[PDB]
RNA sequence: GCCCCUGAGACACCCUGACGGCCGCCGCCGCCCCGCUCACCCGGUCGCGCGGGGACCCGCCCGGGCGGGGAGUUCGGCUGGGGCGGCGCGCCUGCUACACCGGACCGCAGGCGUCCCACGGCGGGCUCAGCGAGGACGGAGACCUCCCGCGGAGCAGAAGGGCACAAGCCCGCCCGACCCGCGCCCCCCGUGCCGGCGCGGGCCGCGAAAGCGGGGCCUACCGAUCCUUCGCCGCCCCGGCCGCG
RNA sequence: ACAGCGUCGCGAGGGCCGCACCCGGCGCUGGCGCGACGUGAUUUCUGCCCAGUGCCACGACCGUCACCGUGAAGCGAUCCGC
RNA sequence: CCACGCGCCGCGGCGAGCCCGAGGGAGCCCCCGCGGCGGAGCGAGCGCGAGACGCCCCGGGCCCGCCAUGCCCCUGCGGGCG
RNA sequence: GGCGGGCCUGAGGCGGCGGGGGCGACGGGCGGAACUUAAGCAUAUCAGUACGCCCCGGAGGAGAAACCAACCGGGAUUCCCC
């Protein structure tokens, strides 16, 4: 396969590079995404997904998102992010 | 592997239009503020002969609206035009033979030449020698006058189209046989280099699709589809019914 | 299915049911049901499994089966009926459910046929060799040409909804022998001559 | 009124399902039809006194045709020249073949490209085509008898071998016309491939048994790599891991 | 070749061609026009055939017959439907 | 003819070894100088992995893998022994 | 309508300064063959070559990881040995 077989692999101690001080969007990046979303509005592909959710539930909503965004992981996030707008009107 | 005579025709050079010595284009008066509200008069300077077009060309000058000098415009001559005739032309110009007026104002059944396909096209349909158009009805339903084209189709033009009352002069031109082929060499000496023509079954096979077999047979049916490749369309194009039938009238 | 919702309503048409007062699990129910997506060229023909059944024997029935139910009849007891063949061609007039003997059926083999093929069944297995009435389950989900069909509710004279399990016995089955397993079904409603009920 | 009694089928016992039908009902989707000008495309002029189209075309992106008008090729072989009239171009029987075997030919006399779960396997019985001589109708001729019956019969078809308490014929069963691993012979470079043959094991059949059987008495009746399809137990995905591939 | 003779397409927002696109030629033209054709001056006539094979039909929409689109279904690569 | 790949063959050095590689060295023909090729095979892969003889040569017999299979059993559709 | 200012998108002229073309190699970007090979030929192959085109330098291009690796791990590019 892709690993050699040494039952006792490990003869030197290993330090794990990790986190690199794992950060966040921080206050400004999110705030700005609010400033623009407020004036410009939602894109048409997004509008269809939200409208699918008030009536249909998921399934076909994800299917439109896979075609428009091109990958399920981006689509699963997009369907979920879009849903927050859906449960109000 | 060589293109047919039709293919080389549009290349230009040799197979082009001889236009030298031709006096110029035949067009009506420019439609304008004076023509729209009134009529401008015009003397007939001369009725010259075009080199290329058998049809007489008539030079008529009108008073230029702005500059003092008179502008000269060449009109296809309507039969009955006389040197010194004053063609009164405009929206309010009468139906006396030779005037240029909005087809809508012209009454039903009139004989018209040089009708315009769309408003102010400066001359379009019915220019050939001896040809004419008739207003079947000046219908006001959509400001559209009916026109019977010389060929006889029924088309419509916007009432604001303009034309000359009277048949295009020079009629009966093709009745006389051309006779001696030389009259044909001279006739086409003012037109395209389309004379003399070589038939399809005569040419060797590398040149024409009809080509030549052992016995000069067309080889297949002349009717060739409308949507055929440029090189293929050499036979009768899209025939709806070949042959000679009950005359041509049904 | 809503086991909690309207699956506890199987006794809901209480004194509303009346309708001849048959005496059973209140409303007749019968769980009106239909098949969606079933095609003529599909794949569901077979049988497999208050009350109206009849069984009989000569080697113990008068006490083992007839005492407390059924009827007092031997392996024959028709005679001129086994020659006229009228009532048997449509046994529903006579034997409402057909279980006429097991292990003693040898006596009738000589003169039998048109009614038992018309009715479709006669000698099913309940006999004096077994304690008679141990197999009282003559009950029936039949499928092939028609829809889900209004098949038996599950009896359950017991009150409340122990029949919810029997309603689910039909649910445990039915999805069997269907092209779209459980998807190929169209109606989930409860109504019959009983009276006013609700969707399951 | 009824499982009153009668049909393939209560219909008075209310719910379904079917097709029509449809009030009408859709935060649904396809499709058209008409405006309007504000892109876009036309025509007038010396932009000196304006018109015509119109969200349409067009371009462009895939998609479905049609398309020697173009290209690029290919157009087998043998063979008393070519010869494509024939196929001896793979295969088999009997010759030719000159007594081991091997021996040529658009040389002769012919076939093969299939057919049959019985036309197979096995066990049992049986004797066949017919020479006669007899017997209602009944004679070349149909059947039923004996008798003598070396095969003169039939065994799916070419021909030649071969066969008689059978390899023919009938019956009773039954799947051996099965799997796992091999060798040998035939063509032969002693390579393939078809066709057999001889075995090591498994498992069944048939018969009391010994035996016999991986087809049809033998010699003809068929298929490389690649690729698809599929069967059986598994193995692999490469940094892991789990399902689907 | 040829006059004659017929057939054929077309109303220019169009026919028929050039050309890699740009964009030309027919056309300083407009159906007595321009292409596409066969036949070959008149005199005298041109029969019979639509089966095919061509062509032609805002002739039909029956059968097939695409990308779209979009019904399900599956976790999704997909997969069936119209 | 020259190049480089290959298959044998004859030599020369050395031997489970052997190797002027690119390079570095005040050196040029001299000194130092790896990957490589062997030393172990077989199996599609998981992977697993040769002793027992013999002047040579030929067989024979065995052992290793890939297969089947019978037993025994540990740490276990794992190991052993046939 | 007139007139004058600021901004903005433009129109000529002036001043300074660049830019164009050449070189039989090397170099960077395209456009792009066929003969040939497969004993024929279509996919292949020749070949990401001839030739056409544009551009630069004394070298250019490339270059400081959205990188290989899976190890008791490396560390921009460029070249060379394998």
């Amino acid at each position: 396969p892709g690993k050699v077989f040494n039952l006792k692999k490990g003869g030197a101690v290993v330090r794990i590079v990790r986190k690199k001080e794992e950060r966040k969007t921080k206050p400004h990046q999110e705030f700005v995404k609010s400033i623009i979303q407020e004036c410009t509005g939602m894109a048409p592909y997004e509008m269809h997904i939200i409208e699918l959710l008030r009536m249909n539930k998921d399934r076909h909503a994800l299917r439109y998102a896979k075609k428009r965004l091109g990958n399920i992981k981006r689509a699963k996030a997009k369907r979920d992010q879009l849903s927050v707008y859906a449960r109000n009107i | 592997g060589r293109r047919i005579r039709v293919q080389r025709k549009g290349a230009g050079s040799v197979f082009r239009a001889h236009v030298a010595r031709r006096l110029g284009a035949a067009k009506l008066r420019a439609n304008d503020f004076a023509e729209r509200t009134g009529s401008v008069r015009g003397v007939v300077k001369a009725i010259l002969h075009d080199r290329g077009r058998g049809a007489p060309l008539a030079r008529v000058q009108f008073p230029n609206m702005r500059g003092e000098g008179r502008v000269n415009e060449l009109f296809i001559a309507p039969e009955g035009m006389y040197t010194g005739q004053e063609v009164f032309s405009g929206n309010k110009a009468t139906l006396h033979i030779g005037n240029i007026l909005p087809v809508g104002n012209i009454p039903e059944g009139t004989y018209v030449c040089n009708v315009e396909e769309k408003p102010m096209d400066r001359g379009c349909l019915a220019r050939a020698s001896g040809t004419y158009c008739l207003v079947v009805a000046h219908n006001m339903e959509t400001n559209k006058t009916r026109i019977r084209l010389p060929s006889g189709q029924k088309k419509l033009i916007s009432s604001k189209a303009r034309a000359m009352i009277g048949l295009v002069a020079g009629g009966g031109r093709t009745d006389k046989p051309l006779l001696k082929a030389g009259n044909a060499y001279h006739k086409y000496k003012a037109k395209r280099n389309c004379w003399p023509v070589v038939r399809g079954v005569a040419m060797n096979p590398v040149d024409h699709p009809h080509g030549g077999g052992n016995h000069q047979h067309i080889g297949v049916s002349s009717c060739v589809p409308r949507n055929a490749v440029p090189g293929q369309k050499v036979g009768l194009i899209a025939a709806r019914r070949t042959g000679c039938s009950g005359g041509k009238r049904r | 299915i809503n086991p909690e919702a309207l699956n506890k309503h199987i006794a809901e048409i209480i004194e509303r049911a009346t309708n001849e007062k048959p005496r059973k699990f209140l409303e007749t129910v019968e769980l009106q049901v239909g098949l969606k997506g079933y095609d003529p060229k599909k794949d569901p023909r077979f049988n497999l499994p208050n009350l109206k059944l009849c069984v009989i024997a000569d080697a113990r029935d008068a006490d083992r089966a007839k005492k407390l139910g059924l009827n007092y009849v031997e392996i024959e007891h028709l005679q001129q009926f086994n020659k006229d063949a009228k009532q048997i061609k449509k046994f529903a007039k006579s034997y409402d459910v057909f279980l006429a003997s097991k292990s003693l059926i040898r006596q009738i083999t000589v003169y039998a046929g048109p009614g038992f093929t018309k009715a479709g069944r006669t000698p099913l297995p309940l006999a004096p060799d077994e304690d008679l009435e141990l197999k009282v389950l003559e009950c029936k989900v039949q499928f092939k040409k028609a829809v889900g069909l209004n098949w038996p509710i599950g009896n359950v004279k017991m009150p409340a909804s122990e029949i919810a399990q029997n309603i689910m016995t039909t649910l445990n089955f039915l999805a069997t022998q269907l092209k779209k397993g459980w998807q190929n079904i169209k109606t989930v409603y409860i109504k019959s001559t009983m009276g006013p009920s609700h969707r399951i």
